[PDB]
RNA sequence: GACGGAAGGGCACCACCAGGAGUGGAGCCUGCGGCUUAAUUUGACUCAACACGGGGAAACUCACCAGGUCCAGACACAAUAAGGAUUGACAGAUUGAGAGCUCUUUCUUGAUUUUGUGGGUGGUGGUGCAUGGCCGUUCUUAGUUGGUGGAGUGAUUUGUCUGCUUAAUUGCGAUAACGAACGAGACCUUAACCUACUAAAUAGUGGUGCUAGCAUUUGCUGGUUAUCCACUUCUUAGAGGGACUAUCGGUUUCAAGCCGAUGGAAGUUUGAGGCAAUAACAGGUCUGUGAUGCCCUUAGACGUUCUGGGCCGCACGCGCGCUACACUGACGGAGCCAGCGAGUCUAACCUUGGCCGAGAGGUCUUGGUAAUCUUGUGAAACUCCGUCGUGCUGGGGAUAGAGCAUUGUAAUUAUUGCUCUUCAACGAGGAAUUCCUAGUAAGCGCAAGUCAUCAGCUUGCGUUGAUUACGUCCCUGCCCUUUGUACACAC
């Protein structure tokens, strides 16, 4: 009852979204994270991203 | 489940972040301090502490189970 | 069963890395007493992951950057065991944080 | 939107006392949901075979 | 949209059954995991619960943490029907 | 306190000197303004806007435009209803459409709802001049504060300084100040060394239990680690060791220091970063946030979804860039050497090898969840041997045409790759202006980020590797002291 209501989403930016937002933009989908850039810097201590140089 | 170290690693932060974020949610009035994580064979530990635990064990058992439950369905696990 | 070996691999991998140098000494020792042919705990290269990005959630200001680290130390044993003695001693008193893996190899 | 849903009683039945035994002509088919469909002009509508259904009535 | 009285019971008695529900913040995903209907119904009807009570709801990243709540536990035995103080559901079932 | 077209003293290749590479001129890329548009979505405009929003946008992204659906309008109240609230609907009209959106039409699940009142919810709606957090800048400079004591009615001041020194409010000293605290430093990460310990079939070496091929009386090379033995020099990572300007000489008030020579892996704070005080900015961000105050909107929606377009539009101006103007070169062949990475069973990620195809690429397979395999990423600049021969030329590749492929549901406004073909400006760049002191500048590529595909961009890495100076306050900026002030929203 519900088809026209859809459309593509296999890849691009809006086949992804951060896993603590849904920010389509600034996404690091590098390792696996799904986690746009700017939640990440909250974010990156507890998960064990540490500065050092 | 032959998952590469690096993304496992990766994942396992993210687990541990993921906990840390959903226990502040409501243990908040326990002195949430953190939280621990043990990956013990077959058994994996969730260690809470938190400043009051007469509320965060519950009574009889519950408010615990609940959020034991919580997390096994969240995270596929038996 | 009756004293037969298995050529054990253990391999350990964890981003802290000094509770890790704990265990890896801690299943070297266990070896010498129990009288164990071995070979040794073999380090492997440091794997630095490191993501690179803006300090600033907007646009404005200068451009600088940030360089995080998670560092993973992996290291791997080989020990020529008995079914017995191994099991009694890795299935028990894990460490926390420390991800060990316990393969088998008949080569 | 709707239609008015007048007071209708049951259809494509003729009497039950019609000079005077029971009189409901057109003998049961396989869809009880047995009952009749929609028909406009020459046609029908697919009531309970979903999958296969093939009369021309 | 609309929720089939199935869907409806079995989306109580599955919140029953353990206490707990989680469900993704994804609208138009039509598979939801562990329970066989559209995510969608389960959000919306756990928010016709939760405006009313029985249910204490929290997000953590999307993820919407539901649990009965001890006031809740009576509506739904209403609801089901089920004989009354012979199971919490099921927070003190087994260990005691 | 701020400012001064006031004086003096310091510091800094975001200042200068000596220079190097340039940019500004050219052609294309990209962003901004303007213009135009249905829309060409917005924020930011000196450093502190302008390859910036990780903003390399075909759909999505999306916030803009032209339109079509849905309510994901919770909950309460009153109506409506079980003489049926409403929903789904085949066909055709209508629609871009194979949206029952609406219409000709009437069957089906059945207080799951509809109408209205409230009241919630959503909003990349507005306000960053209501905010949090983060970030940027003053300032990566060296500065800030108090206890007790001294001065002043007081606001305040001294300490916190004339001098010398340092990268440093770093210290030596002076001394109505004394003893302190933060900052700086110390600290942490990383690079450089370790023939010393621990070891290693995921690293390497050598003999050989097993040996083999070529050429000759042993050099190069291919496999087995119950089809072997031994080891850690190179690689790795743990514990550590090591540098503290060590020794000597000179200079300094013979103090902190500085300079030179020797030795050493390292004598520029040993190189480079991480963190970074007080007080602030009406700096930026409500367009990251399920962070949020207030206001606006909320069913013909500023919610969400779908179709297509736009952000890329082109008289023009400006900034960051890429390729060049050639011989220190273009092209052909040959020689051929890195390092930092990433990578699939939660199914197509890295892709080897075989075949086909000019090429792009297609295909059959193998390995790797990774010091194992891609991958010795056999990278480019470079080196040699040749063709060219100062000719806008075989420099240069802009524009434009035809075709062959890949990615995507979709390539038209050409995603990109390849083949042939046109061979435009440009003959070293005006006024002006950027960065930089040793493995540094510059050249050269490679990896990763975004990513289905596309880098001319960014973050890192390695290859080749200069000139010049070890200084000064001339300009610019900042700080300090003295001074003047009718300034304090602070010239
Ligand atoms: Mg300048
Ligand atoms: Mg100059
Ligand atoms: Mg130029
Ligand atoms: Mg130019
Ligand atoms: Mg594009
Ligand atoms: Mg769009
Ligand atoms: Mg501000
Ligand atoms: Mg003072
Ligand atoms: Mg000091
Ligand atoms: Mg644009
Ligand atoms: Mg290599
Ligand atoms: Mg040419
Ligand atoms: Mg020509
Ligand atoms: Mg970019
Ligand atoms: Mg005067």
């Amino acid at each position: 009852e519900n088809v026209w209501f859809s459309h593509p989403r296999r890849y691009g930016k809006g086949s992804r979204q951060c896993r603590v937002c849904s920010s389509h933009t600034g996404l690091i989908r590098k390792y696996g994270l799904n986690i746009c850039r700017q939640c990440f810097r909250e974010k990156a201590n507890d998960i064990g991203f540490n500065k050092f140089r | 489940a032959l998952i590469s170290k690096k993304r496992k690693l990766v994942a396992d932060g993210v687990f541990y972040a993921e906990l840390n974020e959903f226990f502040t949610r409501e243990l908040a009035e326990e002195g949430y301090s953190g939280v621990e994580v043990r990956v013990t064979p077959t058994k994996t530990e969730v260690i809470i502490r938190a400043t009051r635990t007469q509320d965060v064990l519950g009574e009889n058992g519950r408010r615990i189970n609940e959020l034991t439950l919580l997390v096994q369905k969240r995270f596929k696990y038996a | 069963q009756q004293q037969q070996i298995i050529k054990i691999r253990i391999t350990l991998t964890s981003t802290k890395v000094k509770q890790l140098e704990n265990v890896s000494s801690n299943i070297v020792k266990n070896a010498e007493q129990h009288n164990l042919v071995k070979k040794g705990p073999v380090r492997l290269p440091t794997k630095v992951l490191k993501i690179s990005t803006r300090k600033t959630p907007n646009g404005e200001g200068s451009k600088t950057w940030e360089t995080y680290e998670m560092r993973i130390h992996k290291r791997y044993i080989d020990l020529e065991a008995p079914v017995q003695i191994v099991k009694r001693i890795t299935q028990i008193t894990i460490e926390p944080g420390v991800d060990v893996e316990v393969v088998v190899a008949s080569n | 939107h709707k239609h008015k849903k007048v007071k209708l009683a049951v259809l494509s039945y003729y009497k039950v006392d019609a000079e005077g035994k029971v009189t409901k002509l057109r003998r049961e088919c396989s869809n009880p949901t047995g009952v009749f469909l929609a028909n406009h002009k020459d046609r029908l509508y697919c009531g309970k075979c979903h999958s296969v259904y093939k009369v021309n009535a | 949209m609309l929720m089939p009285k199935e869907d409806r019971n079995k989306i109580h008695q599955y919140l029953f059954q353990e206490g707990v529900v989680v469900a993704k913040k994804d609208f138009n995903q039509a598979k939801h995991e562990e329970i066989d209907t559209k995510n969608l119904y389960v959000i919306k009807a756990l928010q016709s619960l939760t405006s009313k009570g029985y249910v204490k709801t929290q997000f953590s990243w999307q993820y919407y943490y539901y649990t009965l709540t001890e006031e809740g536990v009576e509506y739904l035995r209403e609801y089901l029907n089920l004989p009354e103080h012979i199971v919490p559901g099921t927070y003190i079932q087994e260990r005691n």
